[PDB]
C-alpha cells in the first residue's frame, strides 16, 4: 500500500504466526519456526487501542430529546422541528461513514509502515553479510545459530563478528 | 355540526397549582368541575412513544 510492503514486495501473511502481528520466521541447524516480534506489535496494539479510543470515548450516550407533538396550527414551527431533525441526522451520517472510512486507510497503512520498518531494521544490521533475496527473506553468508537470530530481532547484531567467514562466503560466490 | 350524536361541544381545559397557592371556581352554569386531581412529580428522563409493539 501506501508503504509498499503488505501486499507489495512482502507478497502475503503468516497464518502459522498466530502470536503476533508482525515478526519473523527463522531458518538454521537448530531449528526453524514463527516468532512475533514484542516490540512492535506491543506498541502497534496501544496505537490502535488509543485509535479507537480516541473515536469512541467522546461518544457517550445521551437522552434522546422528546419527539415533539404539534396541531394544525402549527406546521412552521412542526417543519422547524424536522429541518432541525434532520440537519443533525444528515451530518451524523455523513460523517461517521465518512471518517470510518479515512481512519481504515491509514490503519492499513500503519500496519504497511510498522512492517517497513522493521524490514528495515533487520536490513540495515545485516549489510554486506546477508544477500537480499526478495519477499522480506535474508539468506546470510555465514551460518547464524539461536543466539545470532535474537541478535538481529533485538539491534545487536555484531556485523564484524561474522564478517570474517561472510566475506569469505560471498566472494566464494562471486567468483 | 353533529358529531358522535351531538350538536354541542366541551372544551377541556388544564392548569398547575404551585405549592401554597389557591384556585377558585365560580360559574352560574356550564361547568363540568374537576373530581380527581393529580399531584405529581418530574422524573427526567422519560417520553411518550406511539407503537403497536407487545409489550
Amino acid at each position: 500500500g501506501l508503504f509498499g510492503a503488505i501486499a507489495g514486495f512482502i507478497e502475503g501473511g503468516w497464518t502459522g504466526m498466530v502470536d503476533g502481528w508482525y515478526g519473523y520466521h527463522h531458518q538454521n541447524e537448530q531449528g526453524s519456526g514463527y516468532a512475533a516480534d514484542l516490540k512492535s506489535t506491543q506498541n502497534a496494539i496501544d496505537g490502535i487501542t488509543n485509535k479507537v479510543n480516541s473515536v469512541i470515548e467522546k461518544m457517550n450516550t445521551q437522552f434522546t430529546a422528546v419527539g415533539k407533538e404539534f396541531n394544525h396550527l402549527e406546521k412552521r414551527i412542526e417543519n422547524l422541528n424536522k429541518k432541525v431533525d434532520d440537519g443533525f441526522l444528515d451530518i451524523w451520517t455523513y460523517n461517521a461513514e465518512l471518517l470510518v472510512l479515512l481512519e481504515n486507510e491509514r490503519t492499513l497503512d500503519y500496519h504497511d509502515s510498522n512492517v517497513k520498518n522493521l524490514y528495515e531494521k533487520v536490513r540495515s544490521q545485516l549489510k554486506n553479510n546477508a544477500k537480499e533475496i526478495g519477499n522480506g527473506c535474508f539468506e546470510f553468508y555465514h551460518k547464524c545459530d539461536n543466539t545470532c537470530m535474537e541478535s538481529v530481532k533485538n539491534g545487536t547484531y555484531d556485523y564484524p563478528k561474522y564478517s570474517e567467514e561472510a566475506k569469505l562466503n560471498r566472494e566464494e560466490i562471486d567468483s | 355540526p353533529k358529531v358522535r350524536d351531538q350538536e354541542g361541544r366541551m372544551n377541556y381545559y388544564w392548569t398547575l397549582v404551585e405549592p401554597g397557592d389557591k384556585i377558585t371556581f365560580e360559574a352560574t352554569g356550564n361547568l363540568v368541575v374537576p373530581r380527581y386531581a393529580f399531584a405529581m412529580e418530574r422524573n427526567a428522563g422519560s417520553g411518550i412513544i406511539i407503537s403497536d409493539t407487545p409489550v
